[PDB]
């Protein structure tokens, strides 16, 4: 059977499923078609959020039916990365964004490979897996970049 | 300093923002000049989290030719009273005195400003008198005391109509449907107190914030360049009569200012 999930825009998803199917299955799915992480996925049905262990039968979702999509991606924020070379970068982020995410968004803007990316915050080398928020990176807060070859 | 920042040429701050060739950047640039067709100047919106309260209102005041009924209405310098004293877990929020004097200022400060910038003789004298307005932080943040009350309000009106079973937008039933959210008071405590300091808003606050001022936000989404979502509307369906604000998000978290006529 196929099912539908829809954005608040109204853009309308068709995913290819089976009632058996989990929801963290669905999310997946979602993640495989437009690249959202699951994280970041919040799935809806009946005015009810679904719970990642549950499957599709378990809510009684039929073919075609309608389930909607509500991201947890906050947005308003941005923080400063200052090179050795003194210029500094400012890049829109989220707190969830992990540090993997920050050196790519820094190779995407100035080409920099993140191979070659080394984030310091205060005093502290940042690892690529954690977050902004579990290394208690706020708004505005200031990373410095060296590199390396 | 500014929390609007002055304007540049949309195409060389891209230039500026994004260079190396990834596909990210190369959507990026897409998505600048397709903006870049309508708008012919840019505006970097400070990023703290108040970040979309300051772009929809910038851009709500700065254009304002007469003060709107809703914040004319003199009830309106009651509702902090009349809300507070109804639901106590109100009590609740952030930055002698108490919540109802300082929500009252906030929105005396609100209707003062916009009132203000409605009366003048020439746009270009509100255009520069509302860049005025965004330079200190102080009156600023209590706009958006005030626009973040309103936002709450708003919600609970929401809540209260599909409990008694009115009719009610879809995006009020997807709000109160996240586990953090269920109710006006976890919107509150989970979502609301955080937004300033901690976290900026969700796509589903944003309808919320624009129930809120009541503008039309219609944003630039570079990240949704070649799809339907690219250009996305709070609300999907917006009154007719409620002007409408422009925003860009690059990768959805953070909103700048595109502009046309400017100073």
């Amino acid at each position: 059977m196929q099912i539908f999930v829809k954005t608040l825009t109204g853009k309308t998803i068709t995913l290819e499923v089976e009632p058996s199917d989990t929801i963290e299955n669905v999310k997946a799915k979602i993640q495989d078609k437009e690249g959202i992480p699951p994280d970041q996925q919040r799935l809806i049905f009946a005015g009810k959020q679904l719970e990642d262990g549950r499957t599709l039968s378990d809510y009684n979702i039929q073919k075609e039916s309608t389930l909607h999509l509500v991201l947890r991606l906050r947005g308003g924020m941005q923080i400063f990365v200052k090179t050795l070379t003194g210029k500094t970068i400012t890049l829109e982020v989220e707190p969830s964004d992990t540090i993997e995410n920050v050196k790519a968004k820094i190779q995407d803007k100035e080409g920099i490979p993140p191979d070659q990316q080394r984030l310091i915050f205060a005093g502290k080398q940042l690892e690529d897996g954690r977050t902004l928020s579990d290394y208690n990176i706020q708004k505005e807060s200031t990373l410095h970049l060296v590199l390396r070859l | 300093r500014l929390s609007v920042a002055p304007e540049m040429d949309i195409m060389d701050y891209c230039k500026k923002e994004w260079r190396g060739n990834t596909q990210k950047a190369t959507c990026m640039k897409m998505g600048y000049e397709e903006v870049s067709q309508k708008f012919t100047s840019i505006r970097r919106v400070r990023g703290d989290n108040y970040a979309a309260l300051r772009a929809t209102l910038f851009q709500a005041m700065s254009q304002a030719v007469g003060l709107p009924p809703w914040l004319q209405d003199p009830e309106l310098m009651l509702l902090p009273e009349k809300l507070i004293s109804k639901y106590n877990w109100i009590k609740q929020w952030k930055l002698n005195e108490d919540l109802v004097d300082k929500i009252k200022e906030s929105l005396t400060l609100l209707r003062k400003k916009w009132a203000g910038l409605a009366e003048m003789r020439t746009a270009e004298a509100r255009q520069i008198a509302c860049d005025e307005l965004f330079t200190n932080e102080a009156e600023e943040y209590s706009l958006y005391e005030a626009v973040k009350f309103l936002m709450l309000n708003r919600a609970i009106e929401l809540y209260n109509d599909k409990e008694k079973g009115k009719e009610v937008p879809f995006f009020s039933v997807l709000l109160f449907a996240r586990d953090t959210s269920n109710d006006p008071g976890q919107l509150l405590r989970n979502h609301l107190n955080q937004v300033g300091h901690t976290g900026g808003l969700e796509q589903v606050e944003m309808f919320l914030l624009a129930y809120a001022v009541r503008h039309t936000i219609q944003v630039y989404r570079l990240s949704k360049y070649n799809t339907e979502e690219f250009i996305t509307v709070y609300p999907t369906d917006p009154p007719k009569d409620w002007p409408v604000v422009t925003l860009i998000a690059e990768d959805d978290r953070h909103y700048n200012i595109p502009v046309r006529v400017c100073e």
